[PDB]
DNA sequence: TTTTTTTTTTTTTTTTTTTTTTTTT
C-alpha cells in the first residue's frame, strides 16, 4: 500500500505520535547515536540513529523516522545526505506548509 | 503533447477510462511525465532494470530498458517516463533516470507539481 | 469603528476609516454566463491594508466618489476571501461593495497614516532587479505620444504612453503609463512646465538596461507638497535645464523585459516570430531529445571563420570563403533539440557555445567518442537529456526556397537554479491560496 | 456570484524537419 510519509517540521511532531515521518535539517551536533537537527521550523529535534550512520561528516540530512511518544524524539529508519563538505531551509519551510495544504497530491 | 510534473500519488489517482485507454489526470491526458523519488529496491533482468521508487506520497515501479551503477538504493533521482498499465498494475516505463543534482531540486519538484495542478485546475 | 485588520466575515456591524492608496480603471468583460463591469481600490490605515471592489451598479455609485489619497468612512459592505491572483496585498480578506454600502469622506486625516515613500534615485535603479516594486521621484522632461497596441498575450487593445524622468544623477529613464491614466495624461495641470512626478509601486523592466512600468496598483502625483519635490524643483530650475542627460539604453517597450518568461504553449499561441520582426523569450524546459544525425558539421580551420568545408580532389578539406584546404576539419555543433514543459513540446536549435554545455563536450570530443563506439556516443546524448534549463531564445522566419518555417534559436542556456526557481514557484502558488 | 497586470528588441555556423522508452511485468 505504502502510507504517505508527511514532510514535516518540528512543530508538527505532536500530530504524528507513533507515525513514520520525513524531516530535513542542518546537523548541529552528533553525540554517539543521537543527532541534533535544526528544522526549517527553526526548531531543534533529537534523532536516535541507526548503528551504521556517517551523519557526522554531512551538513543537511533527510531522515525517515518514527515519532516517539515523549515529545519530539525520533527512531531513525533511513537517512539521506545533501549539502557539501547548500540546502535552502526557507524554501523547505514553504514546501512543508504548501504540501500540508494539498493532501490530494501529498497524502491519502 | 506534454511533460507533466507529478507526484506518485497523482500517478496512482489517475483515471483510466476502463478498457486500455490513455490516462487522465485533472481532466487532461497524462502521457509523458516526470518526478523525483528515492530508489528503494533494484531488480535487474536480461531485458530491463526495475527500480522500486518512493517519494513520500506513494510507491511505484519504474523499469528502464537495456539495449546505471551510479544509481543505488536510498538515493534521490529525477525520473522521466511514460505511464503504463499491465494487468491492473501501474508503472512508469522510463528512458532517462538521473541522480538528483542537489536537494533543492526535490523541493522544486513538489512545487512544480502543485503549480502544474493549479494551472490545469484553476 | 474598526481597524482594517479587525475585519472578518463573522462581524457585520462595522465602519472603517481609511485612505485610498490606489484605484483601478473601470474593467469591462464578456464570456459565457457573464459580461459586466468593475473597479477596485486599495485602502490603508494604522492596522493595515485591504482591497475593496465594486461590481456593475456599485461602479456608478462609488467610482466617481472615491479619489486617491483622500480619506473615507466606509460601512456596511461584505468581507470576502481575497483573490490574491488579482492583488498585491497579503490580506486573507477583501471587501466587496454591495448596494447598502455607505461611503462618506472625512475631514480628519491625522488618524490615518499617509503613503510613505522609499525612493530610488534614477542612477541607482540598475541595482534593483527586474520585475520588482520600487519608488521613484523626478522631473518629467517630456512624454511620448499615445500608442495603441493589441498585446499578443491577451488579444485586446491597450492604451500606452511613455514619459522621460530625470534626477540629480543626470540619468534619464523611460516610464510607461497604461490605460485611462495614459490617455488623460495631458489633461492634468502643469504637465508641460516640467513638473515633479512621484511614483509609488512601479515595475522595474530591463528594456534599455533599466526602464519603468506601472501596475494597476501603482500611483503617481503631480507636484506633491513634499520636501523631495521642492529639492528637484529648486535643482532643475537652477542648473537642471542647463546640463545634458543619459538614456540608460542597453520605439516602445518601457518597463518591459527583453525576453519575458513564457511557457511553450504561450510561445505558440502568441504566434511569436511569425511576423517579420523577431521575438525574444525565456523558457524553463527539459531536454527530452537530441537529434543524433547531423549533430555537427565539419568546419573551416581559419581563425574567426566557421563556414562548412568539404573534401576536395586531393581528399583535403576545402573552405570556399577563405579559399584553402586543411588535413583536419574543425567540428562545430548544429544542435537540434526537442524540449518540453507541462504546456507542450518544442524544437530548439543551438550552436557551438550553447550546445557544448548541453552535452558537456566540444563537437571534436564527441566526434572522437563516436569513433570508438556508437554506444558511448549515444550514452553521451542519452545522458544529455532529462536535464532542465532556462533557455533564452529568438524566434524568426527563415525562407527555405519559397516555403517559410519559423525557427527557435538558443542564444543562452543556463542550468536551472533550483532554490531560486523554487521561491518563484512559492510566490506563484501563494496567489492561489 | 462576477476580471488581467499588458509593451520591446539581431549571427555567420547545416539543412530544412528531427523521433523521445519500444514489449516485459
Ligand atoms: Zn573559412
Amino acid at each position: 500500500m505504502e502510507k504517505p510519509t508527511p514532510l514535516i517540521n518540528s512543530s508538527m511532531l505532536g500530530q504524528y505520535v507513533g507515525q513514520t515521518v520525513r524531516i530535513v535539517g542542518k546537523v548541529h551536533k552528533v553525540t554517539g547515536n543521537t543527532l541534533l537537527m535544526q528544522t526549517s521550523d527553526l526548531g531543534n529535534v533529537e534523532i536516535a540513529m541507526t548503528p551504521d550512520s556517517d551523519v557526522s561528516s554531512s551538513t543537511f540530512v533527510e531522515v525517515t523516522g518514527k515519532v516517539s511518544d515523549a515529545g519530539s524524539s525520533f527512531q531513525a529508519n533511513q537517512i539521506r545526505e545533501f549539502t557539501t563538505v547548500d540546502v535552502d531551509l526557507t524554501l523547505v519551510e514553504n514546501v512543508v506548509q504548501i504540501s500540508a495544504a494539498f493532501p490530494n497530491l501529498f497524502s491519502d | 503533447n506534454t511533460l507533466r510534473p507529478v507526484t506518485i500519488r497523482q500517478i496512482l489517482n489517475a483515471e483510466q477510462p476502463h478498457p486500455d485507454a490513455e490516462f487522465i489526470l485533472d481532466g487532461a491526458e497524462l502521457g509523458q511525465l516526470t518526478f523525483v523519488a528515492v530508489v528503494r529496491n533494484i531488480s535487474r533482468n536480461a531485458t530491463n532494470v526495475a527500480y522500486s521508487v518512493e517519494d513520500g506520497t506513494g510507491q511505484i515501479e519504474v523499469r528502464q530498458w537495456l539495449d546505471a551503477s551510479e544509481i543505488r538504493n536510498n538515493v534521490y533521482v529525477r525520473v522521466l517516463g511514460t505511464l503504463k498499465s499491465f494487468q491492473n498494475r501501474r508503472s512508469i516505463s522510463s528512458g532517462h533516470m538521473r541522480p538528483v543534482i542537489d536537494y533543492n531540486e526535490v523541493m522544486f519538484h513538489r512545487l512544480e507539481a502543485v503549480h502544474a495542478h493549479l494551472q490545469v485546475t484553476r | 469603528i474598526y481597524p482594517i485588520e479587525g475585519l472578518s466575515p463573522y462581524q457585520n456591524r462595522w465602519t472603517i476609516k481609511a485612505r485610498v492608496t490606489s484605484k483601478s480603471d473601470i474593467r469591462h468583460w464578456s464570456n459565457q454566463r457573464g459580461e459586466g463591469k468593475l473597479f477596485s481600490v486599495n485602502l490603508l490605515d494604522d492596522s493595515g491594508e485591504i482591497k475593496a471592489t465594486g461590481f456593475n451598479d456599485a461602479v456608478d455609485r462609488f467610482y466617481p466618489l472615491l479619489q486617491e489619497n483622500h480619506v473615507y468612512l466606509i460601512s456596511k459592505a461584505r468581507v470576502n476571501i481575497a483573490k490574491k491572483q488579482f492583488s498585491n496585498l497579503q490580506n486573507e480578506y477583501e471587501i466587496t461593495f454591495e448596494n447598502s454600502t455607505e461611503i462618506e469622506e472625512c475631514t480628519d486625516a491625522t488618524d490615518v497614516p499617509e503613503v510613505k515613500y522609499e525612493f530610488v534615485r534614477i542612477n541607482e535603479l540598475e541595482s534593483v532587479e527586474a520585475n520588482q516594486q520600487c519608488d521613484v521621484i523626478g522631473i518629467l522632461d517630456s512624454y511620448g505620444e499615445l500608442s495603441e497596441i493589441v498585446s499578443k498575450a491577451s488579444q485586446r487593445p491597450v492604451q500606452k504612453r511613455e514619459l522621460t524622468l530625470v534626477d540629480q544623477g543626470n540619468r534619464s529613464v523611460k516610464l510607461t503609463l497604461w490605460g485611462k491614466t495614459a490617455e488623460t495624461f495631458p489633461t492634468n495641470a502643469g504637465v508641460d512646465e516640467k513638473p515633479v512626478l512621484a511614483f509609488k509601486g512601479v515595475k522595474v523592466g530591463d528594456f534599455g538596461g533599466r526602464s519603468l512600468s506601472m501596475f494597476s496598483s501603482s500611483t503617481m502625483l503631480i507636484n506633491p507638497d513634499i520636501t523631495e519635490s521642492h529639492v528637484l524643483r529648486g535643482w532643475y530650475d537652477n542648473d537642471g535645464a542647463h546640463a545634458q542627460f543619459q538614456p540608460y539604453t542597453n520605439g516602445g517597450g518601457a518597463g518591459a523585459n527583453m525576453a519575458e518568461r513564457r511557457t511553450i504553449v504561450q510561445v505558440k499561441d502568441e504566434n511569436l516570430g511569425m511576423s517579420e520582426k523577431p521575438d525574444y523569450f525565456n523558457v524553463r524546459a527539459t531536454v527530452v531529445y537530441i537529434k543524433q544525425e547531423n549533430l555537427y558539421y565539419t568546419a573551416c580551420a581559419s581563425e574567426g571563420c566557421n563556414k562548412k568545408v568539404n573534401l576536395d580532389h586531393e581528399n583535403n578539406w576545402r573552405c570556399e570563403k577563405c579559399d584553402r584546404s586543411y588535413a583536419t576539419p574543425e567540428y562545430r555543433y548544429i544542435l537540434s533539440t526537442n524540449v518540453a514543459d507541462a504546456t507542450g513540446q518544442m524544437w530548439l536549435s543551438g550552436f557551438n557555445e550553447d550546445a557544448t554545455q548541453l552535452i558537456g563536450m566540444s563537437a571534436g570530443e564527441l566526434h572522437k567518442l563516436r569513433e570508438e563506439s556508437e554506444s558511448e556516443f549515444s550514452a553521451a546524448l542519452h545522458r544529455a537529456a532529462n536535464r532542465m534549463y532556462m533557455f533564452n531564445c529568438r524566434a524568426k522566419m527563415d525562407t527555405f526556397n519559397d516555403t517559410a518555417r519559423v525557427r527557435y534559436t538558443i542564444s543562452r542556456a543556463a542550468p536551472v537554479d533550483f532554490a531560486k526557481a523554487g521561491m518563484e514557484l512559492v510566490d506563484a502558488i501563494r496567489a492561489y491560496m
